[PDB]
DNA sequence: CATATGCTAATGTGTGCATGTGTGTGACTATGTGCGCATGCATGTGCATGTGTGTGCATATACGTGTGTGCATGCATGTGCATATATGTGTGCACGTGTGTGTGCATGTGTGTGTATGTGTATATATTAACCTGTGTGCATTGTGTGCATATATTAGCATGTGTGCAT
DNA sequence: ATGCACACATGCTAATATATGCACACAATGCACACAGGTTAATATATACACATACACACACATGCACACACACGTGCACACATATATGCACATGCATGCACACACGTATATGCACACACATGCACATGCATGCGCACATAGTCACACACATGCACACATTAGCATATG
């Protein structure tokens, strides 16, 4: 309910400590990561900022700014201190869309690609299609 | 909200539980002194005799004498309940410690 | 005499006959079982001392009358006679 | 030469109370050693009761004592009722 | 003389009140017995005996025996918490122990 | 082939020696052990055959009775299986020590 | 007559332990118990054989042994006293 | 009245063993009923041991075997000897 | 006549050899005493409270003493092997216990 | 260089099916029980007998009663202060759970040792009878032991120093 | 390693509990004297021991495995410790009663001794109840087969968050 202008206030602020402070959304997330582990990109920070992510994930990632503007006012020195792939990928499928891993590890081996890698984007791909 | 950290931390620190336990086993274990007040057994004395007569009259050392019995029946009591706790791989002496000492020596 | 004076044997004089006994940790139940224990032991020696004391005709309850109930029940004791 | 026991009165008691029920010649032993077992208790304590009461002589009393002293409660209450009992009648028959 | 009357019978009793007062005279106890100290004795031990003998005998009767066996004695006594108290200290030759198996062994 | 499982025989045999009055121990080899104890207190000793059965009778209660004793220290520890600290924790309490 | 305390056997004492009510037996009991029995055995048996002695006698009889063990608070019924 | 005990002789006991050592009346109580008690056992032993073999009378023999049967082994052999000692000096003296 | 001594320096002892005599003759003990009874139990009465008193000084030296206290004899009663098991069921007043601690008890 | 977008790797939440494990419910298997029939020894009845108990006086004395006394017990009053009690906190102990191992149980087999019977011998236990020595009795003598007072050394009560061990 | 709390060591006063002494009285001793319990020698019998025999059941040893126990770990709450307050214990007196003890008289009662009989005990059969054995009932234990549950994995269903490039 009010929890959506509670984190809009709370984003505002954020923002303007964040402007005041001279840091840039890139240097939020390398500090969140060097205060806590879990270092976050700077789009993340900007759809944040903007109000753009999703309200399970605006909960999610309150807790951890609000640690960070409560603790990072003390001392900010030791703080501081392709396409033809896809292509080819697009020619595997419209003949078996659900490949066996005996043949998702010779498409890896074939284009140069982790095999966790290549079995997310397969699920991916699948989903897609599926979406429509 | 706020700031995290905060003190708060209790700092008064204390003796270890157990140490002044033993410091109070080695005390008492070196002295000889009755260790119930004479007045309330002399008063759980009488109270216990006059179901068996009224109107009884104590000598002193009557009641003395009933009270180093019974302080010396239960230290014996408690080294045997002692022993039984220790048996149990424990250091508190609980009521089934005494129940079973009790069992044993045949009472 | 009064009434209810099993109360008069305090949690600490029970906690001090734990620790001349060697005990170092004493759970919350053992003073109400120990006073228990306690009454049954007294009604046991008190009981056969008066009887002493019945048969002497007697109406003083002496240290010897407490001595020999104590005998009585393999429990003697020096220093009283 | 001749042993006594209790064994004919344990008997004639047998009779009373279990008329049709006989017993063992190890289980009168043990009867026998019963009596004499708590012969020797009352006595022994009858004289001590004597001894501790500058007196020389066990009476009725003494054994009325000794009995409450060595028995439980309704043991002793009942076994002083057949005592009295029995030293009532005697007195009574001379 | 007048007919002879023992003084058991005197006092309405089964068990011999003439021994009794010689065991007591002879045993060591006092210099003097008293006249009706041998016949409360004996009036005691005829009491203990006939209550121990009553027992017993429902002890039999309930295993369907005729006869006593020192395992109706030893049943008799250690039931009975009086006379379990009285004989505590007492081992009753050939009569075993009562049959107990605490509830921790038995099978879940 | 049937196998009861452990304890079931054990409970079976619980029942049927408190059942029972007879002595458990076998007659001669408690004498030979009875004479031979002897031996340390004098020679050229006999022995009425009831003094041995007294004693034998005597011995086998008294060791009944510290089997029950020792079964409840072994209880108490919250175990079922008695042990020589078991037998000793009974004698200790006892005062057969 | 040489080690005769083996002849109290496994068996038996298990028998001794089954009558006690006792469900499982560690191996160690044995030794232990046998022991035991030694120890009690030569406390009953010394007081007899004194006994027999006193009596100028060389046979100990059953009264010697019901008299050794109710000197010892063992009291035993069925062997004459 | 008068009441007997045992202290002057423990006193003489004490002055032999320990000539430079008093004692409390407390302590002098305990060794009093300690004496009584000993006593009192040895008696009750030698009166039993008469009372089994059919005498009349406690003799120095009686003694000998009461103090076997109730003090434990180094104490008994002791005692014994000390019993032994005094009866001989005493029959040789007498 | 001659100059009476006692019975007690007859046999060397310091306990009352006559007042022995007489305990055990109006004690119940049995019809008639021995003349060499009450020597023995004297004798042995002497040597054990010697025994005990010799054990207690020591005690009380130990505790830079000199006066025998109930203490005393309890810790000389309790430290001695024979004299614990002789007085075993015995308690004596204001003697106290033996210090003693188990070690599961003790700081790790 | 630092923000906003489009877009898609990457993770994360959920069914659920399928499989595996644990449980629960009733055939074999073994064992304890209950009659049914036949035997032996062990209990119970019936006699001699001799020993112990009952009877009857006569004597001594232990104890019960009655009086007078002094200790000593119970009760009330008053006191300071050492102890008990209720409270708050934190720690470490008890208890519950899970697990892996090896110890102890159940079982089968071969045997040798216990048991019951039978015998005979010697050793020892018990019994009887003469006697004699040691113990009880009684009484006079008196020396030892106890009770009541002194006189003092030992023990108990504080005050500062002294290690001594615990806990951070 | 240092700080803090506690039990101990030297020293000084003070009192009270012990050690010693004197008077009396009661129990220990000395001296006959009688008598019976205990000793000792001989004897008759009980029974314990030693050997011998056959038999069969229990014991000993080895095997397979199940579950009980010992260890480890996590946790929460019960209990130890410290503190501040108030209760009632210990002490210390003082008084009045009441009861325990001493003492003495005098009788009811226990003992003692002799005799006479009848009660209990040893010995002797008689029989019947406990024991032993074979059959059959009868209770309980333990897989078994199945059924239900739960996991997991894994597939599939949503969200999520970082890359390349677009703004700016």
């Amino acid at each position: 309910k009010a929890l959506q202008k509670e984190l809009e206030q709370f984003a505002k602020l954020l923002k303007q400590k964040r402007i005041t402070l001279g840091y840039t959304q890139a240097d939020v997330g390398l500090t969140l990561g060097v205060l806590f582990g879990k270092v976050f990109s700077q789009t993340t920070i900007c759809r944040f900022e903007a109000l753009q992510l999703s309200f399970k994930n605006m909960c999610k990632l309150r807790p951890l700014l609000q640690k960070w503007v409560e603790e990072a006012d003390n001392n900010e020195n030791l703080q501081e201190i392709e396409n033809r792939v896809r292509g080819n990928l697009e020619n595997l499928f419209l003949q078996c869309p659900k490949p066996t891993l005996q043949q998702i590890s010779h498409i890896a081996q074939q284009l140069g690609l982790e095999k966790d890698v290549v079995r997310v984007w397969f699920c991916n791909r699948r989903q897609k299609g599926k979406r429509s | 909200k706020s700031a995290p950290a905060t003190g708060g931390v209790k700092k008064p620190h204390r003796y270890r539980p157990g140490t002044v336990a033993l410091r109070e086993i080695r005390r008492y274990q070196k002295s000889t002194e009755l260790l119930i007040r004479k007045l309330p057994f002399q008063r759980l004395v009488r109270e216990i005799a006059q179901d068996f007569k009224t109107d009884l009259r104590f000598q002193s050392s009557a009641v003395m004498a009933l009270q180093e019995a019974s302080e010396a029946y239960l230290v014996a009591l408690f080294e045997d309940t002692n022993l039984c706790a220790i048996h149990a791989k424990r250091v508190t002496i609980m009521p089934k410690d005494i129940q079973l000492a009790r069992r044993i020596r045949g009472e | 005499v009064l009434r209810d004076n099993i109360q008069g044997i305090t949690k600490p004089a029970i906690r001090r006959l734990a620790r001349r006994g060697g005990v170092k940790r004493i759970s919350g139940l053992i003073y109400e079982e120990t006073r228990g224990v306690l009454k049954v032991f007294l009604e046991n020696v008190i009981r056969d001392a008066v009887t002493y004391t019945e048969h002497a005709k007697r109406k003083t309850v002496t240290a010897m009358d407490v001595v020999y109930a104590l005998k009585r029940q393999g429990r003697t004791l020096y220093g009283f006679g | 030469t001749r042993k006594e026991s209790y064994a004919i009165y344990v008997y004639k008691v047998l009779k009373q109370v279990h008329p049709d029920t006989g017993i063992s010649s190890k289980a009168m032993s043990i009867m026998n050693s019963f009596v004499n077992d708590v012969f020797e208790r009352i006595a022994g304590e009858a004289s001590r009761l004597a001894h501790y009461n500058k007196r020389s002589t066990i009476t009725s009393r003494e054994i009325q004592t000794a009995v409450r002293l060595l028995l439980p409660g309704e043991l002793a209450k009942h076994a002083v009722s057949e005592g009295t009992k029995a030293v009532t009648k005697y007195t009574s028959a001379k | 003389r007048a007919k002879a009357k023992t003084r058991s019978s005197r006092a309405g009793l089964q068990f011999p009140v003439g021994r009794v007062h010689r065991l007591l005279r002879k045993g060591n106890y006092a210099e003097r017995v008293g006249a009706g100290a041998p016949v409360y004795l004996a009036a005691v031990l005829e009491y203990l005996t006939a209550e121990i003998l009553e027992l017993a005998g429902n002890a039999a009767r309930d295993n369907k025996k005729t006869r006593i066996i020192p395992r109706h004695l030893q049943l008799a006594v250690r039931n009975d918490e009086e006379l379990n108290k009285l004989l505590g200290r007492v081992t009753i030759a050939q009569g075993g122990v009562l049959p107990n198996i605490q509830s921790v062994l038995l099978p879940k």
